């Protein structure tokens, strides 16, 4: 007879249990629902592509400057050797 | 073809927060707390319900707030 | 009360299952983004090497051109 009072007491405390841990997980689930969106990854890949392209452009310009610098000194050295054979006075 | 969620989901239903506890009343959950579901409100004996009787998880949040009993 | 306890148990067990699905969804998305960034840097480093290879090959070609230039000037 007293069992029925124990079943309703256990069911009431169980109902207040599964509801309470739902409230805690429902608050944590909202933090997981927000961190899903996506934009942080799209912006991370876009930010790395800009820095990587700034490296390819600064290196290519530096190599193009050195290649143009070499050709300038070669054209000037050949013009100096020409002015030397002209002076070489006999 | 790359699609997008209209709902929340790496190649389901969105969920509404807990509706709370209605003082001197009862909050009946018909299905779940997800998008599209609805809940019902009732007041205790001798209490008038001031506000909405139902509320739906609309696009997410509850369409109607918590009613009042007296 | 027994029906109330079973409802909140079934609603938590679904909240617990969906939480694990969202956790694995963000874990796989975070790992795929790291793999995409690794391929971006690996594809990059291959382009830096191509710039250095072309720079050295052109600089080496210019040295050989100046050798054939003087040899053609001495003969002429
Ligand atoms: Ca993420
Ligand atoms: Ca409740
Ligand atoms: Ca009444
Ligand atoms: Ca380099
Ligand atoms: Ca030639």
């Amino acid at each position: 007879e007293e069992v029925k009072k124990a079943e309703e007491s256990e069911s009431k405390s169980a109902a207040k249990m599964w509801e309470n841990m739902y409230k805690e997980l429902d608050r944590d689930y909202s933090l997981l629902e927000k961190t899903v969106e996506s934009l942080e990854n799209m912006e991370n890949l876009d930010k790395l592509n800009k820095e990587n392209q700034g490296k390819l452009e600064k290196l290519e310009l530096d190599y193009l400057k050195k290649l143009d610098h070499e050709h300038k000194e070669h054209q000037k050295e050949q013009q100096e050797q020409e002015e030397r054979q002209k002076n070489q006075l006999e | 073809l790359k699609y997008t969620c209209l709902y929340v989901r790496s190649t389901i239903y969105k969920r509404c927060r807990h509706p709370g506890e209605l003082r001197n009343g009862q909050v009946e959950i018909k299905t779940d707390l997800s998008f599209g579901s609805q809940i019902e409100f009732s007041c205790s004996e001798g209490f008038f319900l001031i506000g909405s009787t139902t509320s739906r998880c609309e696009v997410v949040g509850w369409s109607h707030p918590l009613p009042q009993c007296e």
